[PDB]
RNA sequence: AGGUA
């Protein structure tokens, strides 16, 4: 409330406080409509066919065996043989009401909209149905947005008066010279921009065929689409808002053991929406129980990946959380200490991975902490640059470099010369025995017999004494 | 070496933020816990703020100080002195607006 | 893993005198600053040359 | 943490 806080808990809890608690039948009530909602929205998938064709390309594509059963369809409304039937049926629905445009119409379509009424499909093929059939709202909105803009900007007329002519055949030639019929200013100057227009209109034709329907029914169909994930969406965030209340206790467990409860809270509202998502009333069980494990899960997670400074995997998570059990389990049996040679015998893992997974366990300190008991001093203020060349072995460098050069410098000139290439001294760059040979315009045996001389020559003590300091 | 007469502070934009920045903090990861390598793309990162050990690319691609001037283009990582990993900069790119809180308090 | 040894590479022999075949200095052996009194060694990794 | 000026 407005009591000069600046704490999100309390506020929040406040938000959560607004939408009161449901009862058991509530739940199946809310599932009901959502199920209401779902449903209409599969009776509009149904109305258009291309997501339809595409969904049964996907069938084909697993009757052949290329693509997994149980990633299209999952559960059915009264196995592969009730999917191939009822695909098979959902086929030959398709092809007869695709023949009626290529009464009775309104008949085959409505058979058609039964026939997937029976399907209950995976949740990532409902999704891509979905998203095709809002693409093609907005390609129907884009067109007439396209011929919007055209009559609007070119012919400089309101939008008002577009509504009323434009719309009931949209896609002929009719509008064109009843608006001209008026004599009309706009009219004329509609003239030089009608080409424009035209092809526009040849492209949202074009969009028609390749629906298979007259653009109208795709508009009835697609607002029926809108109105149907509208209400599914509102149901669902009910649930959600009705529902934080057992995410909120939840977490308030795990909140004692680490890591910020307000995440904690988030992310379980995460797994409440997944929940939601893939609610349903037809298995029996109560809501609360299905979004319980739901929530569990994200929890955890969240504590394997937010609340460890470096990252840990979640399987290894769970590997330290049953050690530390065991652990607790074989200390307090034993009374004294968890001795490593039974939690290698309570494990598969050997025993050096128990004790290296003992040490990944524990989270890295800040150096902000004090070092000796809240001392004045932090603990970074001791940590050495362990990256850093020591002002000795930079001047060592610098000797060896200026004595090397001058070795170099001490033998002839083809020898330096090569030696030079050969390990990169006093370039940026270095080459291979065959590079240098290839600008030594000699590639043999001979720039490494040059290369076995130059050594051989610097093997006399008398120039491996200035370079015998340096290595002990 | 570096002379300069005078020193501006100002209201840093968001487009010279990504200009100071080498690349997008995408992940909250930071080290694979047993192997010290930074991850990508995280908090530590060769991909992003340059490489960790001295004129090499963190993939076992490119060991050498031959290879200073070109960046590795086989992998995320470049190749540069490791001194950079003190300079530069990142980005993260906020999915909402947010406030600084010394221009509130 | 670092082993303790008594054979440590490049190093001069007084250090080795002080320790036994262990690698462990001799209890009562006089030690002075910069003297090895433990030869631990570790895996040496991959080496970069100038 | 304790101690020194």
């Amino acid at each position: 409330e407005i009591g000069r806080t600046t704490d999100p808990v309390r506020m929040y809890m406040r938000e959560m406080g607004t939408v009161e608690l449901l009862t058991r039948e509530g739940e199946i009530d809310i599932a009901k409509r959502i199920e209401d909602g779902i449903n209409q929205v599969q009776c509009s998938v149904a109305e258009y066919p291309e997501a339809i064709t595409y969904l049964l390309e996907q069938y084909d594509r697993v009757e052949a065996e290329e693509a997994r059963l149980s990633d299209l369809i999952t559960g059915f409304v009264d196995d592969p043989e009730l999917a191939r039937e009822k695909f098979a049926e959902l086929r030959a629905q398709y092809v007869v009401t695709r023949d009626t445009i290529k009464a009775t119409a309104q008949e085959e379509i409505l058979k058609l909209s039964e026939v997937f009424k029976q399907f209950r499909l995976v949740p990532k093929q409902f999704d891509y149905l979905v998203n095709s059939m809002r693409v093609m709202m907005d390609r129907v909105r884009t067109q007439e947005r396209l011929i919007m803009k055209l009559c609007v900007e070119q012919c400089k007329m309101p939008k008002k008066n577009f509504i009323t002519l434009f719309t009931g055949n949209e896609t002929s030639d009719t509008w064109f010279n009843a608006a001209i019929a008026m004599n009309k200013p706009w009219s004329e100057k509609l003239h030089d921009v009608s080409e424009e227009v035209h092809r526009a209109l040849q492209k949202l034709q074009q969009i028609e065929e390749e629906t298979g329907l007259t653009i109208e029914q795709v508009k009835d169909i697609n607002r029926r689409m809108s109105i149907g994930e509208a209400k599914a969406r509102r149901a669902k965030k009910e649930m959600v808002e009705a529902n934080l209340r057992l995410v909120i206790s939840i977490a308030k467990k795990y909140t004692n053991r680490g890591l910020q409860f307000l995440d904690l809270i988030q992310e379980g509202n995460i797994g409440l929406m997944k929940a939601v998502d893939k609610f349903e009333y037809r298995r029996g069980y109560k809501f609360s129980t299905y979004a319980t494990w739901w929530i569990r899960q994200a929890i955890t997670r969240s504590i394997a990946d937010q609340a460890r400074t470096i990252r840990i995997p979640v399987h290894m998570i769970e590997t330290i959380n049953k050690l530390n059990r065991i652990s607790r389990q074989m200390l307090q049996e034993m009374g004294r200490e968890p001795t490593p040679e039974e939690l290698a015998e309570r494990m598969l893992m050997p025993e050096d991975k128990i004790r290296k997974v003992l040490k990944i366990a524990k989270e890295p300190i800040s150096m902000e902490t004090p070092i000796g008991d809240d001392e004045d001093s932090h603990l970074g203020d001791f940590i050495e640059d362990t990256t850093l060349e020591l002002p000795l072995d930079s001047a060592t460098t610098e000797s060896l470099r200026a004595a090397t050069h001058d070795v170099l410098a001490g033998l002839t000139a083809r020898e330096a010369k090569v030696l030079r290439m050969r390990f990169g001294i006093d370039m940026n760059t270095d080459y291979t025995l065959e590079e240098v040979g290839k600008q030594f315009d000699v590639t043999r045996e001979r720039i490494r017999q040059i290369e076995a001389k130059a050594l051989r020559k610097l093997r006399h003590p008398s120039r491996s004494e200035v370079l015998r300091s340096f290595l002990d | 070496t570096e002379e300069f007469d005078a020193i501006k502070i100002a209201l840093a934009s968001p487009d010279m933020i990504r200009s100071w920045s080498f690349g997008e903090v995408k992940k909250p990861e930071t080290i694979n816990y047993r192997t010290f390598k930074p991850e990508r793309d995280g908090l530590f990162c060769a991909r992003i703020f340059g490489p960790v050990k001295d004129y090499e690319c963190l993939c076992g691609k490119y060991k050498r100080l031959k290879h200073r001037g070109v960046i590795c283009e086989k992998c995320g990582v470049e190749v540069t002195q490791t001194k950079v990993r003190r300079e530069r900069m990142g980005h993260i790119e906020l999915a909402s607006p947010t406030a600084h809180i010394w221009f509130l308090k | 893993p670092e082993e303790i040894t008594a054979d440590i590479p490049n190093v001069g022999e007084a250090a080795l005198s002080k320790l036994d075949e262990s690698g462990i200095v001799y209890i009562g052996a006089e030690v002075t600053g910069g003297d090895i009194l433990v030869g631990k060694v570790t895996p040496k990794g991959e080496t970069q040359l100038t």
